[PDB]
């Protein structure tokens, strides 16, 4: 239809650099540029730059200039973002989005950030990676869960039954410990009758440490 | 120069048509195309950029004959219309004369860019073409189009076909 | 652009001049508007007044005058005798006649009665004729009129040099 | 079937308009009065001023 | 007005100088003139007094 | 051409040559009409017949009426002031253009003539050409009337220029 | 041509930056600078050439609701404003698009003047410079800048470095 699938979260150390892909589809790549916006956790979005897939022209925000390089590959239909000399400042989630109309007639401004990437997290830390421990959150309405404990860095993706149970689930914000690692809870409220028949799954998945641990819960 | 223009060019708005040993072929210059577009685009956006809002105004149709006040209410509204109408005729006329000279200059500019590039290795045929005085195969041609043709390279070859034979 | 007033000797015979109400106090006792003349009864008569005042000058004369509307009939009779008044100011070109209406209006500064203010401009060569058997608030003269750059404005900003 | 002034005054068939509000009131060609016969010195002024209330 | 065009009627009203003149001509102490159509209505009451000659 | 030619009455733009056969002059009628036709058509748009008005409001007054008259005078003054601006601006624009139109016409004729001579002549710097070969009067009209074959005098010219 | 423009040029508005044996150096072309100025100057003078005077006009604020006359007095004055406002928006826009093209053409024109002067002793590098093909010391440079460079003099020298 029309979409922008970005690359999975990367994690890099203060010196190094990074490259983020944004795969497009559902529209002809070359008649529209691409805008890149980033978002430091908790703060609002700030613009990074723009590149035309028609003319190769770029406009970087002057804040980054030098550190940042936008490119496009028409064959695969993908825009790329390369950022060098990563500061810990640059730890943020990075979005691509369709922008400007190129070649075609004209206007008015009907987009201009039509459609956006799902976002792609970049963490600039000098610390080690650690996989999570998954502990059952042992259980008329009743509550159960998982506790994803002592991991680094973010993110951890948690679902239930490959996503078969969506309703009544609350997965909480990761919380930083003084030990430097992260801890994360996820809970489900379910009717307290269905117990013998049902069961449950913690699709815990921490991809900076390739740890797919689907580990389970019961009273 | 080009006393004509090319139908069937659908790659873009301005382009290159070459002929060499390897054969003829065509290709559009996207950068100077968008350059024209972006201007027209923005000029057009400023014209149709959001209008006024107006709510409770005066009456402008009337059933009875009232004399003096009505005479004035209609003079006011007619005087308004006549002016705005002039504004619109003039606007479009200006904007158009410009939109023309804008696009004629864009072509014009691309031509110069291309002449400065070839330096002393080619001559202006007179119809907005170039007689390049050396073997310019297809690689060499895109080298021109994409802004990388090094003249210092084909200087000697060209320079000599031009001044000898 | 001017309140340049010129007094003329109207001669209002048979009526008492310069009335004033406690609404419009001048100094300790009571008074009225300075450029108008409150004609009331003398004895127990209000004659049919019938004055005239030409314009032999070379400029337009502006005359401000008015007409009193009492609150009660009692007050109408006390002042002007006749049950119903009438004021008629006229030039050779124009003509204008008001008949005062008696009734209660809201209390304003001691009074339930009122005054309507009218103007009449009389041009060079022309002539003003006031006629009235009651309720006239007469003029003491005219204001000079001229045309010019002058104007008026509502503002609360102060003046500097 | 009502003019604005008829809803204002309260002609019988214009009762459904009572206490109403609008951004834009639309007087129709078809409309009529059907009450005590009246007239409004300075009709258009009253119409105008109620219309923008 | 059974015709297909607007008819303009010019009329007026006399203002006498004295009451003696008012009574000589129109008997009644105070006159009154009222011209009216189905939509409009207009009423003047003549005023008696001396104007310049 | 820091200047322009008095005494050219053949047309509006022209050629003044000097060769062995002597000097001489002649106007380029095509680029002359080109300028004219634009001025003509621009001028026609401006004076394309204005518009008709009949029973309007009163604009002079004998007596002082206050409010309505004040408004009738404000309306008509406001009108005038605007139309007056329109006319000042119009003429100004139209003129600046009529100038740049005619300057470009001269300019264009010059280029036409340069593309024609190709590599057999140089731009002297005052809007003349030093043609580097024997160009008798036949050759000159050949230029003026758009038929000068450079491939013909190439060798002659090319060699006087460089050696 | 010139991608860019020179910061630190404070002698004038358009200029020459040369490089030869004797070293680099800079200098402004005053004549084509004033040429731009004099136009902007005069254009600007016509815009701010003193406006109209107005005295007793109509009223434009009102305390009470009067209906028909007041609706008209407000419509007249609004209609006025909207038009004058359009005039001013359009004016500035036109004047500016012109002031730009005026100054871009001035640079452009200086470049051509300089090219016609060098005739066949130099080539256009492509970025609005010239590769002059002979020993052009500082006297020669100002000879170009001040309009006196005789090409017929360095013809042979230049012509030959260019071609073989
Ligand atoms: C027709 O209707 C009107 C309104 O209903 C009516 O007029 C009212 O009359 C009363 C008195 O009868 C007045 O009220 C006045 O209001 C001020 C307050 O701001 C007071 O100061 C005045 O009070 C004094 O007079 C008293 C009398 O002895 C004193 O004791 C007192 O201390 C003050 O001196 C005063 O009464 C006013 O005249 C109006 N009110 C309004 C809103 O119009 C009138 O009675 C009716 N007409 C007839 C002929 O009946
Ligand atoms: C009330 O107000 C005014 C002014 O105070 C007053 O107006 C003037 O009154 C006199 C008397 O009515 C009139 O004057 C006329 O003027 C011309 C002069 O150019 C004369 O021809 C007339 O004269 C004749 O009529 C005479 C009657 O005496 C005869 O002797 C003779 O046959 C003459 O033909 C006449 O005098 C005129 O009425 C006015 N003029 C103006 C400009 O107002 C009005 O009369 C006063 N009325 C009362 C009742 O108090
Ligand atoms: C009709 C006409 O214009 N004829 C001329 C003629 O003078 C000349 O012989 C010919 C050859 O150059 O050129 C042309």
């Amino acid at each position: 239809q029309v979409q922008l699938v970005q690359s999975g979260a990367e994690v890099k150390k203060p010196g190094a650099s990074v490259k983020v892909s944004c795969k497009t589809s559902g529209y002809s790549f070359s008649t529209y540029g691409v805008s890149w916006v980033r978002q430091a956790p908790g703060q609002g979005p700030e613009w990074v730059g723009w590149i035309s897939a028609y003319t190769g022209i770029t406009d970087y925000a002057q804040k980054f200039q030098g550190r940042v390089t936008l490119t496009t590959d028409a064959t695969t239909a993908t825009a790329f973002l390369d950022l060098r000399s990563l500061r810990p400042d640059d730890t943020a989630t990075y979005f691509c989005a369709r922008d400007k109309v190129q070649g075609r007639v004209e206007v008015g401004s009907g987009g201009r950030h039509d459609y956006w990437g799902q976002g792609t997290l970049v963490i600039v830390s000098s610390a080690s990676t650690k996989g999570p421990s998954v502990f059952p959150l042992a259980p008329g309405t009743a509550a159960l869960g998982c506790l994803v404990k002592d991991y680094f860095p973010e993110p951890v993706t948690v679902s239930w039954n490959s996503g078969a149970l969506t309703s009544g689930v609350h997965t909480f914000p990761a919380v930083l410990q003084s030990s430097g690692l992260y801890s994360l809870s996820s809970v489900v409220t379910v009717p307290s009758s269905s117990l013998g028949t049902q069961t449950y799954i913690c699709n815990v998945n921490h991809k900076p440490s390739n740890t797919k641990v689907d580990k389970k819960v019961e009273p | 120069f080009i006393e004509n223009g090319w139908e069937g060019m659908i790659d873009g708005w301005y382009g290159f048509r070459h002929q060499n040993s390897e054969g003829t072929g065509q290709a559009a210059d996207l950068k100077s195309t968008q350059a024209a577009i972006d201007q027209i685009n923005g000029k057009l956006n400023r014209v149709i950029e959001k209008t006024n809002e107006k709510f409770h105004q005066i009456e402008k149709e009337f059933s009875e004959v009232e004399g003096r006040i009505q005479d004035l209410e209609k003079y006011v509204e007619d005087t308004k219309i006549d002016l705005w109408s002039y504004n619109a005729e003039l606007l479009v006329a200006l904007e158009n004369q410009h939109t023309i000279d804008l696009t004629d200059s864009e072509m014009n500019k691309l031509f110069e860019k291309t002449r400065r590039q070839l330096r002393e290795n080619a001559e202006d045929m007179g119809n907005g073409c170039f007689k390049i005085y050396h073997k310019c195969d297809n690689a060499c041609i895109e080298s021109i189009r994409n802004g990388t043709y090094d003249h210092d390279v084909y200087r000697d070859e060209a320079l000599n076909n031009r001044f000898q034979i | 652009g001017t309140l340049e007033f010129i007094t003329e000797g109207f001669t209002w015979t048979g009526v008492t001049q310069n009335g004033g109400s406690n609404a419009c106090k001048r100094g300790p006792g009571s008074g009225f508007f300075s450029r108008l003349n409150w004609l009331t009864k003398s004895g127990s008569t209000y004659p049919v007044l019938n004055v005239t005042m030409p314009n032999n000058d070379n400029f337009d004369k502006l005359y401000i005058w008015g007409v009193h509307h009492p609150s009660t009939n009692q007050e109408q009779t006390s002042l002007y005798v006749q049950a119903s008044g009438r004021v008629t100011v006229s030039t050779r070109r124009s003509q204008q006649t008001i008949i005062p209406n008696i009734g209660s209006r809201p209390w304003v500064r001691g009074l339930s009665s009122r005054i309507s203010i009218y103007w009449t401009i009389v041009k060079p060569g022309d002539v003003l004729v006031i006629n009235s058997n009651g309720n006239l608030i007469a003029p003491r003269g005219y204001f000079k009129m001229r045309t010019g750059k002058s104007s008026i404005m509502r503002s609360d900003a102060p003046i500097d040099t | 079937d009502c003019t604005l002034i008829d809803a204002l005054l309260g002609d019988p068939h214009c009762d459904v308009f009572q206490n109403e509000t609008w951004d834009l009131f639309v007087e129709r060609s078809k409309a009529f009065s059907n009450c005590y016969p009246y007239d409004v010195p300075d009709y258009a002024s009253l119409r105008s001023l109620v219309a923008s209330s």
